[PDB]
């Protein structure tokens, strides 16, 4: 659940 | 004799900078991105580069990238308070398992903007030095240094696994557009010793190169 910038 | 003074000063006016050891510390300071407005940043000082002690590695709360910043010199930096910070240890849940991700290629799950499943191959380089329940990890198609709680990731099934020196040396990068960009090598990776960190003067990212 990590967003890329 | 009655002459105009020229490079006038006095030895009294001349204090050390970077006196106090801030490694381990929690810091707030301001940031003046060009003529932009003065936002506040909070973070945690991980290391102080031995071969250039103007240079701090900071983990800022909610930036995933590790920042190299010359905290005292840099003039985008203002109002540098060292917060006092806690008696909270955060020790590590399973350190047999953590000690066998150092060195491993891994595949790390990221949401895209639509909330679809992206997986990026990386490498786990070491456990981070102050917040030692985080890991240094770099990626194959983003090779700068990043920081994450890779156990939390493994736990929720968001991470998978599979099977002298030149530290100090100034270096420049050869752009194919002609110009150079100067930096220096700052660290050698204890696990993968063919891997080093470079820090270019004109940018806060720590870059990870395999140099063998």
């Amino acid at each position: 659940r990590h967003r890329k910038v | 004799h009655h002459h105009h003074h020229h490079h006038h000063g006095s030895s009294e006016n001349l204090y050390f900078q970077g006196s106090r050891n801030i490694v381990g510390c929690r810091i707030q300071h301001g940031w003046k991105e060009g003529n932009g407005p003065v936002t506040q940043w909070k973070g945690t000082v991980l290391d102080q580069v031995p071969v250039n002690p103007s240079l701090y590695l900071i983990k800022y709360d909610g930036f995933d990238c590790v920042y190299g910043l010359e905290l005292n010199k840099d003039e985008r930096v203002s109002a540098l308070e060292v917060l006092p910070d806690r008696v909270a240890t955060s020790r590590i849940s399973d350190a047999h398992l953590a000690d066998t991700m150092i060195g491993k290629a891994v595949e790390h799950m990221f949401e895209t903007e639509d909330g679809s499943k992206d997986e990026w191959r990386g490498m786990v380089l070491a456990r981070a030095p102050v917040m030692n329940t985080w890991f240094y990890i770099t990626y194959e198609k983003d090779p700068v240094l990043y920081m994450y709680q890779l156990l939390d990731d493994y736990k929720e099934g968001d991470l998978r696994i599979m099977p002298d020196s030149l530290v100090g040396k100034q270096v420049e990068y050869a752009k194919e557009d002609g110009s150079k960009r100067t930096g220096m090598v700052i660290h050698q990776v204890e696990a993968k010793p063919s891997v080093y960190f470079i820090k270019f003067d004109d940018d806060f990212h720590i870059y990870v190169y395999d140099l063998v």
